[PDB]
């Protein structure tokens, strides 16, 4: 670009005017290309700055969801997350995250909890569920019933607090034995 | 010549845009009139004495949607920030800057809050967005026999959660699924 | 948090040179020194776009609130979207689109009206008048009250499930019992004072309310920013102003008063100068973009932590043992209820 | 490489009259004029340019022949068909090439078609060609570029157009360029293999914008738009205040020259109609300024003196003269910035 | 970690045109180019 | 010089450059020639 001067080339500038008057289209030229290069460099470093934020977040990704296991939802991949192993790249990095996704789904049927005798029980882990007929317990992301035994169970409570509280009866391997 | 753009040279001060009537109060010595930013607005008219103010001939910004050239050739055009009727009458008198002319077959016209499309028709549907335009509305290239249509955002598949007293969905299966980050 | 500002989408060749031929040719000796300027504004837009659509964007599936409301006890009408306000948005909401009052909206179309302004044309047909227009955001802040409204659903009809899968119902009662365990406290304690705790809840819900609509500037952020804006698109188009050193400062009164010889020195001057100007806004914004991409980034992380689950992390989701949130929109931001 | 340039050239899918041959009107020249011809050997000899194509303003032919070409830059008075006459002042006879190039395949089927383009932008007259039996029906579809011949520097006035034909015992594709941006795709062997107009399409605008002839799905943002004012308004205060003009030319007694009156004109419009209506000038000749350009013009102070005088002492008023009203009666500065009237 | 940098307060007039009252009001002629800067230092010590 | 940084004034074209044999194809009418981002790249030589 001339920068509005003679031409946008020194080397012909200086081999067609002299110096007491072609300084001060050189200056032009001077003034010109660090303008330029002024607005380069800034560029630059903003761009920097925005990479330097993205390697932070990826170092913390790096040393989160490969050094370990992260409880934070959505950030090593979606879903449940369970490892993540990391690939190189030109310029980059890229994880291929292996996340636990949940499947098929049926109503049962649940309450807070249940009421033996005068006392509510709740599950230790888990909710209550119901097939229908017979209360089970089970996890919460894989449904695997079990029966109601003492173990899977606490008691605290007077059985008249519970809202949508749920006769049933829990078992015990005490009294059997 | 009001309510038309027309370069004015009211005493002595040049300038384009679109003059009209006004409801100024022009105290008798006031002769200009201008805002925040001292950018002349209105002008009294030195052989009526009435008061007309001054308006930007016409201010957007022209963005073209397109498919793949390797796919189809047809285009589209976006008139960014006007009200499309005043393109329309300004595209029959033929007074705008633009002079690729793009066809008008009444189908092809689009009151978007984002500006005016030209070259696109509706379709009611909701599709996954392709090609944003703004204000909510996405154009794609589809089959009917292929042309560029305009639609809204469909934010995604409608589902509602059965939500009860005593109803818990709990997974009998799960799946392993392996994404990428870059 | 702020997520995201207007879009500015300037035009140097008539910001610089209106309506010229003899200034666009002499702008055109000094390069590719717009197309630079134009390429770094759609990429602040382009960037504007990604950052909401990354902090709101985060459920495929936009649910539904059930048509009966009780959750237990749990009073949620001052969040959940009211179908008597033809926008769909929740009272809170309401207020929070009350308080803030945009200077430029720009989905006005507002040519038409600037010769129909009567009085003193406002900074909007200002701007128009001298190269400036403003692009307005491709999400519609009504959608934006959908995706708010899909993200309350999933949290208190499904609890945090439907961000890890499929999205499974759970009644809230046992879904508060469970965010009672993730901290330390047994559900039967819940289960006993459920009362209480839903007038407590109803208790703040209820206050939040007064003390956003009471204080002068709690929203300061948000406002904030379109003061910025504002400010700096103000300062910008009041740069035409300036001499710069030359004769005059109107363009078309240089050129028909002085030969174009001549009057190159002092078009020159003015072209070295508005060019300057409108490159230090280009790069203010530019700061200011990364500062909002960087907010919008934790905002995202934010509502995928607080929102989509319960965070271990201590004051990240409000001051206290974290339980839940639910997002809320805002005007060029988001409102978070820890 | 894709470099994009701005220079008059013939817009893409533009409008092109085509002529016969069986009496040749003078078509108009304005921004170059692009030529082609197809033949079978031979019809056309040469062309003529310039303005008014007589003896008062130089004129152009470049008529070929067998061998060679006969470009001259002379003031020929006319031919009406031996295509001269009337030498007066002739210069810059050109001589070089033929530039018909006529090649066949032992058959007439091989019609050889020829582009030509001419220029005169500063003068340098440009001369581009290209010779190949194409497909020999019409003006061809497929891309071809156009290498120049010769840039001459004629430095002349060019306004109207005209061709010569030949003896004997489906031509004439001519089309007009225009002032536009272009981008042209060069071949790695350097040869234009295709190119693009910018201000035909908008898939030809987004392309241009980006100078590549490969578009991804998307949008591009390419220029703005303005609606051009359709007429132009210039109002000015209503201020009339006509100047005593009328009493300093309608007065009765002109004094002499001796004792020449002199009027201040102060605070009025000098409307020189008033002037121009009031006398039947005989010496209105001025030395700082213009008859004709002094109704836009601003000034301090005008004064007006009048004095009645003889013929010659008419021509003897000026700046710098001599004589006895020059020296004794009367003397202009030689730095006058005014005007006389004499009637 | 660094927390915070040291607060400039730096001066249109005084540091472009010492005592000059030319200098001076040749920068008004400037327009606002530098109140923008002034704002911004200010800015920067409130964010530290 | 072939193969030798040196000063060169090609028809009052100044540079200082290593000049060498190419096999581009210049046409009859070219005479400078240049490359991507303007910089006289390739001059045929006048005389050989
Ligand atoms: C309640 O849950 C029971 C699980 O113990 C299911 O009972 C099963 O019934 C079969 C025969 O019907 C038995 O052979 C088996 O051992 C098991 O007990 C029962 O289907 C389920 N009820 C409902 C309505 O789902
Ligand atoms: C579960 O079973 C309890 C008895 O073991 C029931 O308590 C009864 O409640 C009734 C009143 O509802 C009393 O009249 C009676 O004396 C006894 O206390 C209890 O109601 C029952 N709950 C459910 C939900 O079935
Ligand atoms: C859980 O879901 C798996 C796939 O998502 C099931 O595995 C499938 O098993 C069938 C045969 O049963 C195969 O044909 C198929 O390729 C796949 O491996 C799995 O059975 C299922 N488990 C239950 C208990 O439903
Ligand atoms: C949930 O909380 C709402 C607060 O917005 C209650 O609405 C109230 O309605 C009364 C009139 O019935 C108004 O006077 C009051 O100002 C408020 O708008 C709503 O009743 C409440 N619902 C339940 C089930 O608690
Ligand atoms: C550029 O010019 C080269 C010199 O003729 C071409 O190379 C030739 O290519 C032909 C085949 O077309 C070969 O038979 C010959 O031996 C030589 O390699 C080259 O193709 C050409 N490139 C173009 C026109 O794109
Ligand atoms: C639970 O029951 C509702 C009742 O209509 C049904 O819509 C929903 O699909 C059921 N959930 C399942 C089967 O997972
Ligand atoms: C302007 O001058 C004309 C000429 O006499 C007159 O008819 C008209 O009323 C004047 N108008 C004003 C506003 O002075
Ligand atoms: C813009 O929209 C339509 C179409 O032109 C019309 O009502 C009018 O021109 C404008 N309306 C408003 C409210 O600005
Ligand atoms: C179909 O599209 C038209 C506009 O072309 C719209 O008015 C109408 O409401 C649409 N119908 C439905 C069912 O969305
Ligand atoms: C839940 O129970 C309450 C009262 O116990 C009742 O008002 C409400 O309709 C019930 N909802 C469902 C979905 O059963
Ligand atoms: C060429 O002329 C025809 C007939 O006069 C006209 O219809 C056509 O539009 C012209 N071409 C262009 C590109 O306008
Ligand atoms: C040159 O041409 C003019 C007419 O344009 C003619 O009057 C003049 O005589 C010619 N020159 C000669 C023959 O001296
Ligand atoms: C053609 O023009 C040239 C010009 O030098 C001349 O020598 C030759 O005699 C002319 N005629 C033929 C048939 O070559
Ligand atoms: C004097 O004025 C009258 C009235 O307009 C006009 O008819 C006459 O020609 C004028 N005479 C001179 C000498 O200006
Ligand atoms: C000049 O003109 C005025 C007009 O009123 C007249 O009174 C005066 O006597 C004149 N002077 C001479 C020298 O004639």
């Amino acid at each position: 670009s001339k920068f509005g001067a003679i031409s946008s080339v020194l080397n012909d500038i200086l081999s067609r005017l002299d110096p007491p008057e072609a300084e001060v289209q050189i200056d032009r030229l001077i003034t010109g290309r660090l303008q330029s290069l002024q607005t380069y460099v800034t560029q630059q470093l903003i761009r920097a700055a925005e990479i330097r934020a993205s390697a932070n977040l990826a170092a913390t990704k790096m040393s989160e969801c490969v050094l370990g296991q992260s409880k934070r939802v959505d950030f090593c991949g979606k879903g449940y997350h369970l490892m993540s192993f990391p690939q190189s790249a030109p310029h980059g990095v890229v994880f291929l995250h292996v996340t636990y996704v949940p499947a098929q789904e049926k109503n049962f049927t649940t309450a807070p909890a249940i009421c033996h005798d005068g006392k509510a029980h709740f599950p230790r882990e888990g909710v209550f569920v119901s097939n229908g007929t017979h209360w089970f317990v089970t996890q919460r992301n894989f449904y695997e019933p079990q029966i109601i035994t003492t173990d899977n169970t606490f008691v605290s409570g007077n059985c008249d607090v519970v809202i949508g509280i749920v006769n049933n009866t829990v078992y015990d391997p005490l009294q059997l034995e | 010549v009001k309510n038309k753009c027309v370069n004015f040279n009211f005493n002595g001060l040049t300038g384009t845009g679109v003059l009209t009537k006004s409801n100024k109060k022009f105290l008798p010595f006031q002769q200009f009139g201008r805002d925040i930013v001292d950018t002349t607005d209105a002008v009294r008219d030195p052989q009526t004495l009435e008061i007309l103010d001054i308006t930007p001939c016409s201010f957007g910004g022209v963005s073209v949607i397109t498919p793949g050239t390797n796919t189809s050739n047809q285009v589209a055009v976006l008139y960014q920030g006007v009200n499309c009727t005043e393109v329309s009458v300004a595209i029959h008198a033929d007074q705008l800057t633009p002079t690729w002319r793009v066809y008008s077959t009444g189908s092809n016209v689009f009151q978007t809050r984002a500006g005016c499309l030209i070259g696109a028709e509706y379709v009611n549907n909701s599709y996954e967005c392709d090609i944003p335009i703004g204000a909510g509305i996405c154009a794609s290239y589809q089959t009917q026999s292929q042309s560029i249509i305009a639609y809204t955002m469909s934010l995604g598949a409608e589902n509602s959660v059965a939500y009860s007293n005593n109803s818990i969905a709990i997974p009998t299966n799960f799946t392993i699924s392996v994404t990428t980050e870059i | 948090l702020p997520v995201s500002m207007t879009k500015t989408s300037v035009d140097c060749t008539m910001y610089i040179c209106g309506d010229s031929t003899e200034c666009s040719n002499l702008l055109l000796q000094y390069g590719s020194f717009c197309t630079q300027l134009k390429r770094a504004l759609t990429g602040i837009a382009v960037e504007q776009d990604k950052n909401t659509q990354e902090v709101f964007a985060q459920v495929k599936q936009i649910y539904k609130t059930p048509p009966i409301k009780y959750f237990g006890g749990f009073n949620f009408s001052q969040i959940l979207p009211d179908p008597s306000k033809p926008s769909k948005r929740s009272p809170i909401e309401d207020l929070l689109f009350n308080k803030v009052t945009l200077a430029d909206a720009g989905f006005i179309k507002q040519y038409g009206d600037c010769l129909g302004d009567i009085a003193a044309r406002d900074l909007i047909c200002a701007q128009k008048f001298n190269g400036l227009t403003v692009l307005p955001p491709l999400l519609t802040d009504e959608m934006i009250a959908q995706y708010t409204s899909a993200l309350l659903a999933g949290t208190i009809t499904s609890g945090w499930t439907f961000g890890a899968g499929p999205a499974l119902q759970i009644p809230f009662p046992m879904q508060m019992a469970y965010r009672f365990n993730g901290i330390g406290v047994t559900q039967n304690v819940l289960y006993e004072n459920q009362k209480l705790i839903a007038n407590q809840f109803n208790s703040a819900i209820g206050k939040i309310q007064d003390s956003l609509f009471s204080t002068p500037s709690a929203l300061g952020k948000l406002q904030d920013v379109v003061n910025h804006n504002a400010q700096a698109l103000n300062t910008l188009v009041k740069q035409l102003s300036s001499k710069f050193g030359a004769i005059s400062s109107v363009l078309n009164d240089i050129l028909s008063r002085l030969d174009p010889p001549e009057a190159e020195v002092q078009i020159d001057r003015l072209i070295t100068g508005r060019l300057q100007s409108l490159q230090t806004y280009v790069t203010q914004q530019l700061i200011r973009a990364a500062e909002i991409r960087a907010s919008a980034n934790l905002a995202a992380t934010k509502m995928s932590e607080c929102v989509l689950g319960q965070s271990k992390r201590v004051d990240f989701c409000g001051k206290g043992y974290h339980l839940m949130s639910f997002p809320q929109s805002a005007p060029h931001g988001v409102v978070f209820l820890h | 490489v894709l470099h994009l340039t701005q220079d008059l050239f013939l817009p893409f899918f533009s409008n092109v009259t085509w002529f016969h041959a069986i009496d040749n009107p003078v078509l108009p020249f304005n921004d170059g004029v692009y030529f082609a011809s197809t033949e079978k050997s031979n019809i056309i000899r040469g062309w003529i340019f310039g303005t008014t194509l007589d003896s008062k303003t130089q004129s152009l032919l470049i008529v070929n022949n067998a061998t060679n070409v006969f470009i001259k830059v002379c003031e020929f008075q006319f031919c009406n068909d031996g295509v001269y006459s009337s030498a007066n002042n002739c210069t810059f006879e050109y001589v070089s090439q033929p530039f018909l190039m006529d090649l066949e395949g032992k058959q007439g089927n091989f019609k050889n078609l020829r582009e030509f383009v001419f220029k005169n932008i500063d003068g340098y007259f440009k001369i581009y060609s290209k010779h190949t039996p194409i497909i020999g029906r019409d003006f061809p579809q497929g891309f071809s570029a156009l290498e120049p011949l010769v840039d001459l520097p004629i430095g002349i006035n060019i306004t109207r157009f005209q061709t010569l034909l030949a003896l004997n015992r489906a031509d004439y594709y001519v089309g007009y360029l225009q002032p536009r941006t272009f981008l042209l795709k060069y071949n790695e062997n350097g040869t234009i293999t295709d190119a693009v107009d910018c201000a035909l399409d908008p898939l030809s605008e987004t392309k241009c914008t980006l100078k590549s002839f490969t578009v991804e799905k998307g949008i591009y943002q390419t220029s703005n738009f303005r609606v051009q004012p359709t007429e132009s308004i210039v109002r000015f205060p209503n201020v009339t205040n006509l100047c005593p003009f009328h009493e300093v030319f309608n007065a009765t007694r002109f004094a002499s020259v001796y004792a020449w009156n002199r009027t201040r004109i102060s605070n009025c419009v000098a409307d020189y109609s008033v002037l121009y209506n009031f006398a039947p000038f005989f010496a209105f000749k001025c030395y700082g300024v213009s008859p004709t350009k002094l109704n836009d013009l601003c000034f301090t102070n005008v004064y007006a003196d009048s004095f009645v005088i003889k013929g010659n002492e008419v021509s003897q008023i000026a700046p710098g003269q001599t004589g006895n009203i020059a020296d004794y009666n009367y003397k202009l500065p030689d730095d006058f910035t005014g005007c006389v009237i004499a009637w």
